């Protein structure tokens, strides 16, 4: 077997496809590479650590696939999606360019014995600060999964406490970017009325069915279950 | 004075953008919070040609002292 | 750690002597200008008192010694004893070597050009220096406030200068000296506070109603609107409590003290206001630098430490100067160390430390270098 | 002791603006301001660097002003112009010129009747400039 | 593994973090040679080589090798005095993946980030020595030479690893155990600079909650870490209840969480910070003046003296406020 | 007011670099810098302080109006083809110089400052997307009559050619940069220089001489390169005419 | 996407804040595909005065609520009578020019059109009403 048949089946892992050597096994949930006998031990241990990326990767398509249909996810949802989508955007830019490296390096033939050469080991560094993210990303997912709304809100405040700082850095840069619209739909409806919960994502609620003369008293609750992490009782009863 | 803050504060923006254009098309590192503040030291009566002069000596201070700190970092 | 030997800076101010290093943000030193001997020479010998103490430690001997003041009204007066004060300073609060260390001294406005060579011949002959220079105090303050052209207003304890500086030169046919500063609006204090029945009369109570002065006294923008809302009001009315409870009450004498800086009368004082005292210095200048003059108005000195100084400055310098005369005054906070700032600042240029006299100079040209090499 | 040198179009404008209306560029702030405006956008591709319209331009006019003389003139003037290897755009000086040209007869104190025909020039934007 | 001490101490500092958030032979001498620097840079990747496999981990044990009985004796002695580096790396590497969980706080998972950057230069240079090799430009003695210093570097490091996970160290404790790594590292120069490196980074956020402490009187530490641990007294008891539970009892010192560096200047940060929540609780908005930011030094106390004036700061405002 | 120094102070302050992460020497390395710095900037400051009046600018510019200064950028900008940044500039500028109320007294010395800060701003402007609106050329209400030319759609094919060579560029730098890092020498560009390699002996004459001496192992030679071929100096032509001489070591 | 979708929305409306104005300034449905909020139904003018039907008010305009923008839904009311009462002063032989008229641009944050909308409102009612009195 040809390192760079395995490098194609990486780079097909990358895009969460299954090589012709390493196929994604369904009852391991990860790509297991073909039984056949040419594969080194070392080799093996190998591509089953590129096929943990790949299995990240594809539990990542699995929930955008997922989210991105679901219309019940809302606009907070939504919009928490589509900063997945764009971490991943930016995740497959990198994947991107690591794959027309290893085109460059597969083309050129020469096993140049240079430190640049293109590496089973160089390709591992060159996706470790990107193996990172992707677990950061994953555990954000799990931790994140079946939450909504205020929920999803606190959800993201709680991966905001990780100590890693380029975690930390890019879960405050998701939490700001789904926030802005959790904060301008809380925000409009504490400050001018206005309240598009199509999903009854805000933390203040309304009772259509309240009269005026309770209006004071009953027209207008809090969803206490959708107030952000990041605002207090007493900052959402001001809000309310 | 609070109508004077306010006026300030207007300023201070609209030199804030017209310098980020200027900066834009000048690109030579001046930032914004260090242009408010030679604004108040301009305000008290520095030669803006000094002004310039005391910027370019900066910057070229900060690009050396920027090539020290990677050396020594 | 790079020990570069730094340049000493002394600011001589009309009252109070600040020195330090240069580069420093401050004098390290600062001390009144006032060299105490013994008052009793018998009684306290065998309790190893010096002879004479200087600067804070003629204020903490002040008990056992008479105090003389080398520097009179801000000019020297006692060589010998400055050369003494300069010694002690160096030696117990420094505690540096001038020897190894060049000396940025600074000068009153108008300093005799004898009394600068003598004070040279002292500094190079006493301590050895291996570079000096003398430059006016007021010049000094006026290079920290970044301008070659501009009056410096220098205002100490026993003299007020004003000096007009063009283009990096000072204009000494504009040069103006007044001697009249935080000294003689102290005894005025002490005056009023004694008309308002507080008693001040010994050197303890004098220093305690300049420390009153210091704290409660401030300039009026206009010195008559003040001095009619104390009257007629109690809010520029102040009492203060003096160190044995007894509270003396200060009404426009607030600002009545500080007047006297438009009005020297209101103090008894003949010489003129400082609106005058700038319109002279700025018509004894050139007319083309006139305007920048104005516009480069600097307050210095531990006098123009007075609230409200600066407005009562620029009121009475617009109706003192030309309609289209730009005036620009500069009450910098610290200006009551302008003078210890400026000299830090002057002595931290590298193009400077060329312009030092050193002591191979001094050797070279004599104590007449002051009038021959500094210029 | 001038050398020839490219000095920047803000110079030259204020310089002209100031010979122009005999004042200083702060009484013109308003003028100049307004002519930086419309010049700091107008490129000529169009504009057909071609002598010779020119001249048959400027021919035109002086029969129309009954100066055949007077074109004779200018085309010995052109000729001698072409000789001197000094500019470079003489498409562009003679289009100025012939621009900024003022009809003595409008000799005379006025010029009769201005039918343009269609005769005209070349546009040049035929070409990816 | 490594890995097993490092989630455990994750789940514990996340426990901390809740209750603080109320939120051979016939191969050829050449071909054995070049199989054998095939095995070191699998191993290097924690992978098993042809001929060098590794025995599984028994414990908290380093990692053990199975090398092919057949291989030169001398050879076989430098690989078993190479293996030594391997088994630091990979069990560094369990402990950095596991305790890098959220759950292991901000100081552990800081931590673990600097140990993963140092792995992704050890790795970086395996890299190039495997391309040596690709090469034919590494020989065994260049390598043993290369790899000696790195070797130790790894092996200080996976000492004080191991220090760590047996201590439990968390918060302040974590701290004192870094600071005392510090001065265990005395003699190494290099050492000593790359455990600085280290304290610095994992006091960034422990020097952070004792800035917000100390500049507005609020603990704003998510994993218990701060010397000074705040209790929730009943304000109305507070006032109520002749015990000064606002002063004495809504903050205590956690005595184990005082960082030994700190040790000196705790009681003034916990004045400081017991004064400024006062301030905070008696309705007066107190904007610090004087918040810095505080990093930590090994040779200069300077957060000392800078907690001194914060410490002086806090009591002229609480002297002025109660007259 | 503050001082002049004050200000300086702060304007040192803020214009200090951002420490790199290196906790220990550099701040001693910033207090120093700091009063470097401020000489530095008070040399400048007092360049013309005592320069002789033979070092004076150009008179041109500086008796200029201000405006005149930002119409000539202005000028320069449309010529630059920002006629749009052209005109928004300008119209900036007679607001600025319009507002009735300067809180600052300065405000003409601010704007001089500014025109003496020309080019001293700082700059990769990520390219202004087309805003869907402003190339909507055809979605008016009322849209002059306009031929065919596609001057406009050459220069947006132009500009969408310049993004995306742009992110090409982008991608080839990235890789250039990550393959250079990569393929540095075995055990070279290590940020710990000597922590995981034996440091270089670049430092101590002694530990110079240990290296090119191999710990002093190497007698008649000295080297920096790890892969040298040890040889021996040649057998001299006159060993067998003349004997072998004790090679004396030169006195240098 | 919700920039373009905005330019879109501003871009969709151009024609419909055109058709808007008109109505609103003249009373005046120039609606070939009658789209607009509000649909001109022909009432006989002739029996508008003499069936006790407002067929001139009641019947010539009609509203279209399956037209009524939805971000115009809250002020489609006022729109609605504003048109009338243009319409009616169009019938009443007085010729109205709507000072107030200006051009109506699609905003999503701002209901700047509402606020423009019932300017004009407040203008037409001003306007009938010195009429009537």
């Amino acid at each position: 077997i040809t390192e760079a048949a395995l490098v194609r089946d990486i780079l097909y892992v990358f895009q969460g496809i299954d090589g012709k050597n390493i196929k994604m096994n369904n009852t391991e949930n990860c790509y297991k590479v073909e039984g056949k006998a040419n594969l080194s031990r070392s080799l093996r241990d190998t591509a089953v650590r590129l096929s943990e990326l790949g299995w990240l990767h594809n539990k990542i398509r699995r929930y955008t696939d997922q989210r991105s249909l679901d219309r019940s996810f809302g606009l907070v949802g939504q919009s928490f999606c589509a900063a997945l989508h764009q971490e991943l955007r930016e995740y497959y830019r990198l994947l991107s360019v690591l794959h027309s490296q290893l085109q460059l390096e597969d083309d050129q033939g020469v096993n140049l014995g240079l430190e640049s050469s293109l590496t089973l080991r160089r390709l591992l560094v060159w996706t470790y600060d990107p193996k990172i993210r992707l677990k950061t990303l994953a555990a954000l997912v799990d931790h994140c999964q079946g939450r909504k709304g205020g929920e999803l809100a606190s959800a993201v405040h709680a991966y905001t406490k990780t100590g890693d700082p380029y975690m930390r850095s890019l879960v405050q840069h998701i939490l700001s970017l789904v926030s802005h619209p959790v904060l301008s739909f809380l925000y409009r409806w504490i400050y001018d009325g206005e309240l598009e919960d199509t999903y009854h994502e805000f933390f203040v609620a309304s009772d259509p069915t309240v009269k005026t003369d309770r209006l004071w008293h009953d027209k207008y609750t809090l969803r206490k279950s959708m107030i952000p992490s990041f605002m207090t009782m007493d900052q959402s009863r001001k809000v309310l | 004075a609070a109508a004077a803050a306010a006026a300030n504060l207007n300023a201070v923006r609209e030199t804030m953008d017209v310098l980020l254009e200027i900066s834009r098309i000048l690109n030579t590192g001046l930032d914004m919070e260090t242009l408010s503040i030679c604004v108040r030291l301009c305000e008290q009566g520095i030669n803006p040609e000094a002004l310039s002069s005391v910027i370019k000596e900066l910057r070229k201070a900060t690009e050396a002292l920027k090539a020290a700190e990677n050396m020594t970092s | 750690m790079d020990d570069d030997i730094a340049a000493l800076v002394v600011d001589n101010g009309s009252g109070m002597c600040k020195a330090g290093f240069a580069g420093d943000d401050a004098p390290r030193a600062v001390f009144p200008s006032i060299v105490g001997r013994p008052r009793h020479q018998g009684v306290m010998v065998g309790m190893g008192q010096k002879d004479s103490y200087v600067g804070d430690e003629a204020q903490s001997k002040r008990g056992i010694l008479t105090l003389k003041y080398p520097i009179e009204h801000g000019i020297v007066t006692n060589w010998d004893d400055m050369e003494k004060i300069w010694h002690h300073t160096f030696y117990n609060e420094l505690r540096v070597a001038p020897e190894e260390h060049p000396v940025l001294l600074t000068e009153a406005p108008l300093n005799p050009k004898a009394n600068r060579e003598k004070m040279t011949q002292i500094m190079f002959e006493t301590f050895n220096t291996p570079a000096m220079y003398v430059a006016i105090q007021a010049v000094l303050s006026l290079y920290a406030s970044g301008r070659t052209t501009g009056i410096v207003m220098d205002s100490g304890d026993g003299v007020t200068h004003t000096v007009p500086i063009y283009e990096g030169y000072a204009l000494p046919h504009a040069i103006l000296r007044l001697d009249l500063a935080g000294r003689d609006l102290t005894d005025y204090l002490m005056k009023i506070l004694t008309e308002r029945g507080y008693s001040f009369t010994t050197t303890a109570e004098r220093e305690i109603v300049r420390d009153i002065k210091e704290k409660l006294c401030y300039v009026a923008l206009d010195f008559e609107q003040e001095m009619a809302t104390a009257a007629s009001s109690s809010s520029l009315e102040k009492s203060y409590e003096l160190p044995d409870g007894q509270v003396i009450t200060i009404g426009n004498e607030r600002f009545r003290c500080p007047e006297a800086l438009f009005q020297p009368s209101f103090l008894g004082m003949e010489s003129c206001g400082i609106h005058e005292t700038t319109f002279n210095s700025i018509m004894k200048c050139d007319v083309d630098i006139r305007k920048d003059l104005y516009a480069n108005t600097v307050l210095s000195g531990g006098t123009t430490m007075y609230p409200g100084i600066a407005d009562r400055m620029q009121k009475e310098i617009t109706a003192l100067a030309p309609s289209t005369m730009k005036i620009k005054i500069i009450a910098p906070p610290e200006r009551k160390y302008s003078v210890w700032i400026g000299g830090s600042i002057l002595a931290s240029l590298s193009t400077f430390q060329q312009m030092w006299i050193s002591k191979q100079e001094y050797d070279e040209s004599g104590p007449s270098i002051v009038h021959r090499k500094c210029f | 002791m001038a050398t020839p040198d490219q000095k920047s179009p803000n110079v030259l404008l204020q310089n002209l603006c100031c010979r122009i209306l005999g004042r200083s560029e702060a009484d013109v702030a308003q003028q100049f301001q307004y002519a930086v405006r419309v010049i700091g956008s107008n490129f000529a591709p169009t504009v057909e660097r071609d002598e010779f319209l020119v001249a048959e331009k400027i021919k035109k006019e002086l029969i129309r002003q009954r100066r055949e003389a007077d074109a004779a003139l200018f085309s010995e003037l052109h000729r001698k112009l072409h000789s001197q290897g000094v500019l470079k755009n003489k498409w562009s000086i003679l289009y100025l010129l012939l621009s900024l040209s003022e009809d003595p007869r409008r000799q005379p104190s006025k010029v009769s009747s201005y039918a343009t025909l269609f005769a005209q020039a070349l546009p040049r934007d035929a070409h990816s400039t | 593994s490594t890995l097993q001490q490092s989630l455990e101490l994750k789940r514990k500092m996340l426990r901390d973090k809740q209750n603080k958030k109320n939120s051979p032979g016939t191969l050829p001498l050449a071909s054995q040679e070049s199989a054998v620097v095939e095995d070191l840079l699998y191993v290097l990747v924690g992978v098993d080589g042809r001929y060098v496999s590794a025995q599984p981990l028994a414990g908290r044990q380093s990692r053990t090798f199975l090398v092919d009985p057949n291989l030169d004796l001398s050879i076989r002695e430098l690989v078993h005095r190479i293996l030594p580096v391997a088994a630091s790396y990979s069990a560094v590497t369990r402990f950095i993946e596991e305790k890098s969980s959220f759950e292991y706080g901000q100081v552990n998972h800081a931590l673990a980030a600097a140990m993963r950057t140092l792995v992704k230069e050890h790795l970086i240079l395996v890299s190039q020595l495997e391309q040596l090799h690709r090469q034919g430009l590494l020989s065994l003695q260049k390598l043993w030479f290369y790899i000696q210093p790195a070797m130790r570097t790894m092996d200080i490091l996976a000492s004080l690893a191991t220090s760590v996970d047996k201590g439990e160290c968390l918060g302040g404790s974590t701290l004192s155990l870094l600071h005392d790594r510090s001065f265990s590292y005395t003699g190494d120069s290099q050492a000593q600079e790359l455990c600085l490196y280290l304290t610095k980074a994992a006091s960034a956020p422990y020097f952070e909650v004792l800035e917000k402490w100390i500049y507005r009187g609020i603990i704003h530490d998510p994993y218990s870490e701060f010397m000074v641990e705040e209790h929730e007294l009943r304000k109305e008891r507070i006032q109520e209840d002749y015990n000064d539970k606002y002063w004495d009892q809504r903050y205590t010192i956690v005595q184990q969480q005082i960082p030994s560096f700190l040790q000196k200047m705790a009681d003034k940060i916990l004045s400081t910070g017991k004064y400024l929540n006062v301030v905070r609780e008696c309705g007066h908005d107190v904007t610090c003046p004087v918040a810095k930011e505080i990093i930590y030094t090994l040779k200069e106390r300077a957060y000392v003296e800078q907690i001194e004036k914060a410490f002086n700061y806090a009591s002229k405002v609480l002297l002025d406020f109660l007259m | 007011m503050a001082s002049i120094t004050q200000l300086f102070d702060d304007l040192c302050e803020a214009l200090l670099p951002a420490a790199k992460t290196h906790l220990g020497q550099r701040s001693v390395n910033r207090k120093r810098a700091k009063r470097s710095l401020k000489k530095v900037a008070y040399n400048a400051l007092f360049t013309n302080l005592f320069q002789d009046e033979t070092q004076q600018l150009q008179p041109d510019m500086s008796k200029l109006p201000a405006r005149n200064k930002i119409l000539m950028l202005s000028f320069d900008l449309r010529v630059g083809g920002l006629g749009p940044k052209a005109d928004r500039l300008e119209e900036l500028v007679e607001e600025l110089e319009a507002a009735p109320c300067c809180p600052l007294l300065e405000v003409g010395s601010v704007l001089d400052l500014l025109v003496q800060l020309a080019g001293s701003g700082p700059p990769q402007v990520l390219p202004r997307k087309r805003d869907y609106f402003l190339n909507n050329k055809h979605v008016g209400r009322n849209v002059p009559y306009s031929g065919y030319d596609c001057d406009d759609l050459s220069v947006f094919e132009m500009d969408v050619q310049s993004l995306i060579s742009r992110e090409e560029c982008l991608c080839h730098s990235m890789i250039q940069e990550t393959l250079q890092v990569m393929e540095a020498a075995p055990g070279t560009g290590l940020p710990t220089v000597g922590l995981f390699s034996f440091g270089d002996p670049c430092g101590d004459r002694f530990e110079r001489d240990t290296r090119v001496s191999l710990f002093g192992a190497l007698v008649h030679s000295r080297t920096y390169d790890m892969d040298v071929r040890l040889g021996l100096p040649p057998v001299p032509d006159n060993a067998d005419l003349s004997g072998l001489a004790i090679k004396v070591p030169p006195s240098v």
